[PDB]
């Protein structure tokens, strides 16, 4: 009563304000019979939102 | 004269070429260039300060 | 927007027309530079076949360029492929050789 | 049980996932630096790094 602690109100975040990510499940089929490998953008590395 | 060839801004200077691509620039692409154009003109007049 | 299928069973594959159509690998197309500048890889897998020994014509729209000529003695033989080809597999999503 | 649970306490967990789920979201979105795009992709964006 003499003396109480205090809070912290200001508080930043300099990241994507998000909370529901999306995660794989299972794996994809990429290399397959039916098309070839070429049509893939993973074959390439071009990084996918 | 010369940064509103690059950038867009609402001083008429008679646009001389226009055929050439280029892009709509920032603030920090007009000072990266404006740059340039000081550094030229200090070193061919041969001033210091 | 140009999206690229694949032709099932021995079709033709195809591009996509500005308009909807899609269209398959031949004839006389019109490009802006930044649709290869996008696809530098994927299009040199996709097109370099059928632009070497097939029939097609592609109008790459620039404006400007800078150019680099090399001469040749026209008594000999002369392909240009390891010239036209050494160029389109190095424009890259930031700058252009020459 | 290790991976049980009681029924009649699903509303007081998902209260109290709630609960947490507000007070860790307690942040002010705070301004970063900035970037021309020298790609072609964007026409000329101001994207933030």
């Amino acid at each position: 009563l003499l003396h109480a602690d205090t809070p912290r109100l200001v508080t930043w975040d300099a990241g994507l304000c998000t909370s529901f990510k999306i995660v794989p499940i299972v794996p994809a089929q990429v290399p397959q019979d039916v098309l070839a490998y070429t049509f893939f953008t993973s074959s390439y590395a071009i990084q996918s939102p | 004269t010369l940064v509103a060839q690059i950038s867009e801004t609402q001083y008429p200077v008679d646009r001389y070429l226009d055929w050439i691509p280029s892009l709509r620039a920032s603030a920090a692409t007009a000072a990266t260039f404006a740059e340039w154009v000081n550094t030229s003109m200090k070193t061919a007049f041969d001033l210091s300060d | 927007d140009c999206r690229i299928s694949f032709g099932m069973n021995g079709a033709a594959p195809m591009i996509r027309d500005e308009t909807g159509m899609m269209v398959p690998f031949e004839g006389n197309w019109i490009f802006p530079l930044a649709l290869w500048q996008m696809n530098t890889r994927y299009f040199n897998q996709q097109f370099d076949a059928w632009i070497k020994t097939g029939e097609l014509r592609i109008r790459i729209e620039m404006g400007a360029y800078p150019y680099m000529l090399h001469y040749y003695d026209p008594r000999q033989y002369a392909n240009a492929w390891n010239l036209t080809s050494a160029w389109l597999e190095e424009i890259t999503p930031t700058s252009i050789p020459s | 049980s290790v991976r049980g649970a009681n029924p009649l306490m699903f509303r007081a967990n998902v209260l109290h996932m709630l609960l947490e789920f507000v007070l860790d979201n307690l942040y002010l979105n705070r301004h970063t630096g900035f970037s021309q795009d020298h790609t072609p992709f964007t026409e000329g964006a101001n994207l933030r790094s």
